[PDB]
């Protein structure tokens, strides 16, 4: 059960709210990450001018709708929006979802009540992109055209100037598309238009009122190196990086030399200055000239052209297979199961094992029966090989085109290749993905993007065999 | 052990082989690390905050919406049906704040203005060559790492890596890509000696092997052994261009860091004067600009000889008596001794024994048992010169047709020239750049090695004095004040009648009744702004506009216009980068070709909107050897009017060619910071300036000097981070400043040997330019002395 991934469920349309009679889209899905443990997960969809919010409930019915749509919020004001992150009340705890747009404004809903708990103004152009911090949920940053990112605080010694930081000096230079946190709360990525990958350390905040943010100058890691384009998605994946730029069909995965989440986070005077103006990479955390950064592997997105602000997400909770999805430009929707690529390789070298110490007689069988690496060794004896392949692992002695097909899902070994996604399924009609959420059990995987279409993934379901 | 290229190539070959096997086994572990550490969900709530809620799907007046769902099945997501549509209720939510008026980047306040190295343009709102490079450097920088365990692998008779360089370094590319001194620095660590003659070929094979298995020209991912021997650490910094730089040689090179980076402005090793050149390569204004010590030594010992007629150290004093050297403690004492010079007052012994650890008669012993011989100085004849009739520099007055006969009060049409440092008379026949670089004369200034003695063109100061305000544009005394009419600031030192010496301090600057009388033409010194307040702009189509915060009386400073200074071409790379060609660039010195930018750093002046009949007036002003913008008051102002001036043609399209309170206004009123909206009748923010971050940058930018030594940059910095802050541009107040550094980092300066030495290098360029009296001095050595008998306490 633990290799399964996800096969399409549920899809919808949301009646056009940008009327032109559909070229309204949804921009960011988000679950909301608060909820005791097992509670039916619930997402948010933003679209232009509105907050569609679901539940999802696994049904023993193929033929029952799983999603109910519980509230659905209208900003009535002039401003568009495409960005949202959850927080909570801290008096009441209960839900708020920020949503931020055109205008510069993030507005937070109570959701549940159905009215606007406040408005985070102070940003001089339109929003782009928002995160809650993990640490913290009263700590969001944003991201902005005015090229700067804000952070902010829900607490209530903050409610009279809620900004307590501002990312800005000469870092970044054009509008910022995307902005995530580490999972310490204290290391912000940003990104955006100028291709430069900024990666910022947080001071700690007074719990007290301030009067004005602390101003940051200097990200403590800077570079345009990565990609050669605009960069429209970054995140952490633990300490490590990912990243998208446009017109390149890759999600990179790469890292900071020297950089790690146990050491003590640098102070803002630790940070490098651009000294030298030819230099295009700078880095505090640095350990023959070194590399400030390793690109590690490439996810291959075919198919996104030309299209940019399209967003991936990786599902990673403990004790569970660590899950990267992303939609296209071209109605389909990728996933890469991490763990896979360990097995591969343990299974590779296994092989390659006894290929030599059995001068070739191998047998080779599949894990997931009711077979064993000794009921397996009981049937020949000593006089075989035999090696365990995992059942996921399906061809087309292994031919050279089923040996190729693996690799090209599997094999880490180039960080300038291309790992083929280790599923692709098919999305009816013209479709382009915004953004990818996944529920906390990884049971659901949301993708949302033009003509106000949800699509609606599942794994682990309880169908029983037609209900209608 | 008889190697060919094929031979070398196939085994590299083979051994290239590990990299993509470690390569895969490095993201493997780096994976299962990682999902190793996945979080635990943290802020949980105990219960479903959302259970209660029940599906708004409609089984009147409310707006409603569509909703088409799909149920799909299978591994290839067919639906089981053409979809069932349902209606919502719209729950409508307006937000309750308007957002603030738009704006680009963060707005940071600075005292200064700031001078800009040159940016490249890496985007605008050949490329193939970028991609190409960019991508062999991170081949080149996976293979680096493999070179030396390969070549011990291989163990080749003259296949090392210092050997490979040598071979490298004497090849023809090496022309096309290396310079003479890079060559001679490189044969210094290397030499050209590559061993047998067997070696020599072997390390020739190896490099054409290499090139053959690594640097094939079919491949985007290719690296030549050249690329990875020039990222070698003692390679590396041949090929780097961030470079500082009888008995008199062994002086003027001790004290060169001092005398090449020393601002004659404002005294800092890293500054914000100086002229970037189009590397960014920097010229500071220091002593190295006009001459180096010795032109400005010599003079101190002419003038020093010239004069033909206290307290013993508490140190041993060799003035009541009377363990082996190092070179180190030698030069400290000659540098002393040839920039103390003919002194009567002041003697190095009793200062170099606090610099040292030693006894006041301890350098006398070292002193007369060495005897060191000043070179001779000549009388200096000064040749006498009609004075010009159009400026006399002794009533200091303008006469005549002076506005035609000189360009000293018109900055749009100067050039800078370093300040002149020959050993005539200021005239064409002598190559004085003041006298004939330009189209007229200038005056001479107070760094021209020329005194107001010798020279007719030598400013003087004004001579305005007056128990009411005085060195006023429109003069009620009926003889003008020169400066004024020069288009310049007053200056501390030889303005003597009008209180410019206190009226230019910095820290008199809200002392009122000072102000109220004496010298009107220090504002921009004095650094005191009128209140004033960030709001939504009047003119609909702006913006953000500028408000008086309170009362201003026509002829009043109001603000300095304050931003980045740059260059034209870097102005033009700016509005490429920001989409212009909205990009405000004024002009400080149009022929010189210098701007300021205050689109990211700057003051609240650059909010001021135009209007055709504005209420303030730039101008540019003369101050100290520094142009600045100030704005004056055109008419009578009250708290809560915007300001506005005419922007005439100061912003040229270059691609093209009593307490202080929030005032009531009818517009919303802004904290700079916060954004925070303003209420009428609040105390008015005013923040102090954040210079930590700029003080970084200064710091960082000795710390990169690959020719100055721990021990110069460790001092350097430190007098730099506390000079730096007091914004100096007057000789008038360096001394109280230098008493203020000795005696907040005594402690400090006697720690450590490097640190008193370093300091006293400081000590003798100032010397030597007599810009420290010899007074402070003195009382340095009681400082010192004073810190090191404290430290006995082990
Ligand atoms: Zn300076
Ligand atoms: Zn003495
Ligand atoms: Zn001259
Ligand atoms: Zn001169
Ligand atoms: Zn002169
Ligand atoms: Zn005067
Ligand atoms: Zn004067
Ligand atoms: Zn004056």
């Amino acid at each position: 059960a633990e290799w399964e991934l996800p096969r399409l469920r549920t899809s919808f349309i949301f009646q056009d709210d940008y009327k032109s009679q559909d070229l309204a889209e949804f921009f960011d899905v988000k679950f909301y990450p608060y909820s005791p443990p097992g509670a039916p997960p619930v997402f948010a969809a933003t679209s232009k001018k509105h907050a569609v919010i679901c539940r999802l409930t696994q049904t023993t019915d193929k033929d029952a709708n799983p999603c109910e749509i519980i509230q659905l919020i209208r900003d009535d004001g002039n401003e568009a929006n495409c960005a949202s992150c959850w927080s909570k009340d801290p008096i009441t705890d209960q839900p708020l979802l920020c949503i931020a747009g055109n205008e510069g404004n993030v507005k937070v809903y109570n959701v549940t009540e159905g009215k606007l708990y406040r408005t985070l103004v102070g940003h001089g152009g339109g929003i782009n992109d928002l995160a809650t911090s993990p640490a913290n949920p009263y700590i969001i940053a944003s991201a902005s055209d005015d090229t700067t990112i804000r952070i902010w605080s829900l607490a209530p010694e903050h409610e009279k100037q809620p900004c307590v930081c501002i990312l800005g000096g000469e870092g970044h230079s054009y509008d910022l598309l995307s902005v995530a946190f580490h999972d310490n709360g204290r290391y912000v990525l940003s990104a955006g238009h100028d291709q430069v990958i900024n990666l910022w350390a947080l001071p700690e905040f007074p719990n007290e009122h301030m009067e004005i943010p602390i101003v940051i100058y200097y990200p403590h890691f800077s570079s345009s190196e990565i990609h050669n384009n605009l960069v429209d998605c970054v995140a952490f994946y633990g300490d490590l990086i990912l990243s998208r730029a446009c017109h390149e069909d890759t999600i990179v995965l790469w890292r900071i030399e020297g950089f790690s989440s146990d050491d003590p986070i640098p102070g803002p005077l630790d940070a490098p200055t651009p000294t030298d103006m030819t230099k295009q990479t700078r880095s505090y955390f640095t350990p023959s000239r070194p590399a400030m950064f390793t690109r590690l592997a490439q996810f291959h997105t075919p198919d996104c052209g030309v299209q940019f602000f399209m967003r991936f997400r990786m599902y990673h909770v403990p004790g569970k297979h660590p899950i990267l999805a992303f939609a296209n430009a071209k109605s389909k929707t990728f996933f890469w199961d991490l763990a896979r690529f360990g097995e591969y390789a343990r299974f590779m070298a296994d092989l390659k094992e006894a290929q030599q110490s059995y001068n070739g007689r191998v047998v080779v069988v599949d894990q997931g029966q009711g077979i064993s690496l000794a009921q397996a060794q009981q049937v020949h004896g000593p006089g075989v090989g035999v090696v365990m392949k995992p059942a996921w692992l399906v061809p087309k002695g292994f031919s050279r085109e089923t040996l190729q097909a693996w690799a090209d899902m599997y094999d880490l070994s180039n960080p300038v290749g291309l790992i083929k996604a280790h599923r692709s399924l098919a999305i009816d009609g013209a479709f382009v993905g915004r953004q990818v959420g996944w529920s906390p059990e990884g049971e659901w995987c949301v993708v949302v993007g033009n003509g106000n279409r949800a699509l609606i993934y599942q794994r682990w379901g309880k169908e029983r065999g037609l209900g209608s | 052990t008889e190697w060919t290229v094929d031979k070398i190539a196939s085994a590299l070959s083979v051994l290239a082989e590990e990299v993509p096997q470690n390569h895969s086994r490095l993201v493997n572990f780096l994976l299962e690390e990682t999902e190793k550490r996945a979080p635990q969900p943290r802020h949980l709530s105990k219960t479903d905050p959302f259970a209660h809620m029940k599906s708004k799907a409609i089984d009147e007046g409310v707006p409603t919406m569509d909703v088409k769902f799909k149920q799909h099945s299978g591994e290839y997501g067919k639906s089981r049906n053409s979809g069932r549509r349902f209606q919502y209720p719209v729950v409508c939510i307006k937000p309750d704040r308007e957002p603030v008026p738009p704006y680009r980047f963060h707005h940071a306040e600075i005292r200064k203005n700031i001078l800009a190295l040159n940016s490249q343009l890496n985007f605008v709102p050949p490329r193939s060559q970028k991609i190409a490079k960019r991508a062999q450097a991170e081949y080149a920088a996976t293979l680096a790492p493999y070179l030396e365990p390969w070549l011990r692998k291989l163990n080749i008779e003259g296949c090392t890596k210092s050997n490979l360089i040598r071979f490298m370094a004497s090849q023809p590319e090496s022309d096309d890509s290396m310079t003479p001194q890079q060559k001679s620095n490189l044969l210094d660590t290397y030499s050209d000696d590559m061993g047998s003659p067997q070696a020599v070929r072997n390390a020739s094979m190896f490099t054409e092997a290499w090139d053959r298995v690594f640097n094939d020209q079919s491949k985007l991912r290719r690296v030549a052994l050249r690329d990875i021997l020039m990222l070698d650490k003692n390679v590396e910094p041949i090929f780097d261009n961030k470079r500082a730089k009888a008995l008199m040689q062994k002086v003027i090179d001790a004290l060169g860091s001092y005398t090449t980076l020393g601002c004659l402005i404002c005294f800092s090793h890293d500054c914000e004067h100086g002229e970037i050149e189009r590397d960014n390569q920097k010229r500071c204004f220091s002593l190295e600009e006009i001459g180096g010590l010795m032109p400005s030594l010599r003079r101190k010992w002419a003038a020093q000889i010239e004069q033909r007629q206290h307290p013993p150290c508490r140190n041993e004093c060799y003035r009541i008596h009377g363990p082996p050297w190092s070179e180190n403690e030698v030069g400290t004492l000659e540098w002393m001794f040839a920039t103390i010079g003919y002194s009567q007052t002041l003697r190095p012994e009793c200062f170099v024994g606090a610099i040292l650890g030693r006894p006041c008669w301890d350098v006398h012993r070292k002193l007369q048992e060495l005897d060191l011989r000043l070179p001779p100085v000549e009388p200096r004849t000064i040749p006498k010169q009609k004075s010009l009739p159009w400026y006399d520099r002794r009533k200091k007055q303008l006469m005549s047709d002076w506005a035609d006969a000189t360009i000293t009060h018109e900055h749009a049409v100067r050039e800078l020239f370093a300040p002149c440092h020959h050993d005539g008379p200021c005239t064409a026949a002598n190559g004085c750049p003041c006298a004939s670089a330009g189209t007229h004369p200038v005056l001479c200034e107070r760094f021209c090695l020329c005194t107001a003695e010798e020279c007719p063109l030598k400013f003087t100061g004004c001579a305005c004095h007056s128990s009411g305000k005085t060195c006023l544009q429109r003069q009620r005394e009926g003889r003008p004040c020169i400066c004024v009419q020069l288009n310049r600031e007053c200056d501390p030192t030889l303005c003597k009648g009008c209180g410019a010496r206190e009226r230019a301090d910095p820290e008199n600057a809200y002392d009122e009744v000072l102000h109220s009388t004496g010298c009107q033409n220090v504002a921009l010194q004095r650094g005191a702004a009128k209140a004033v307040v960030l709001g939504k702009s009047q003119l609909e189509a702006c913006g953000y506009g500028l408000f008086a915060a309170e009362d201003i009386e026509e002829g009043e400073f109001v603000i300095e216009y304050t931003g980045e200074l740059i260059s034209h071409d870097e102005g033009v790379r700016r509005a490429h980068r920001r989409g212009d060609v909205v990009s405000y660039l004024f002009t400080l010195l149009e022929q010189e070709g210098i701007w300021v930018d205050a689109a990211i750093y700057g003051n609240l002046s650059r909010y001021i909107n135009h209007a055709t009949d504005g209420n303030i007036m730039p101008k540019i002003m003369y101050v100290n050897h520094e142009w600045r913008i100030k704005f004056t008051a055109i008419k009578d102002i009250k708290a809560g009017e915007e300001l506005f001036f005419n922007y005439g043609d100061n912003f040229p399209n270059l691609t093209k060619k009593r307490p202080l309170l929030v005032p009531k206004t009818t517009q919303p009123l802004f904290d700079p910071l916060s954004k925070v909206q303003l209420l009428p009748g609040q105390p008015l923010p005013q923040h102090p300036i954040d210079d930590s971050w700029l003080l970084l940058k200064h710091r960082d930018n000795l710390q990169d000097f690959i020719d100055l030594r721990p021990e110069e940059k460790e001092f350097l910095q430190e007098w730099d981070a506390f000079i730096l802050r007091r914004h100096i541009s007057s000789e008038q107040y360096l001394p109280r400043y230098f008493l203020r550094f000795v005696r907040e980092k005594a402690d400090w300066l006697v720690s450590k040997r490097s640190r008193g030495e370093e300091f006293s290098k400081l000590v003798a360029t100032l010397l030597a330019r007599r810009v420290l009296p010899e007074r402070v001095v003195i009382e340095a050595t009681q400082v010192l002395n004073d810190a090191r008998g404290r430290l006995r306490e082990q």
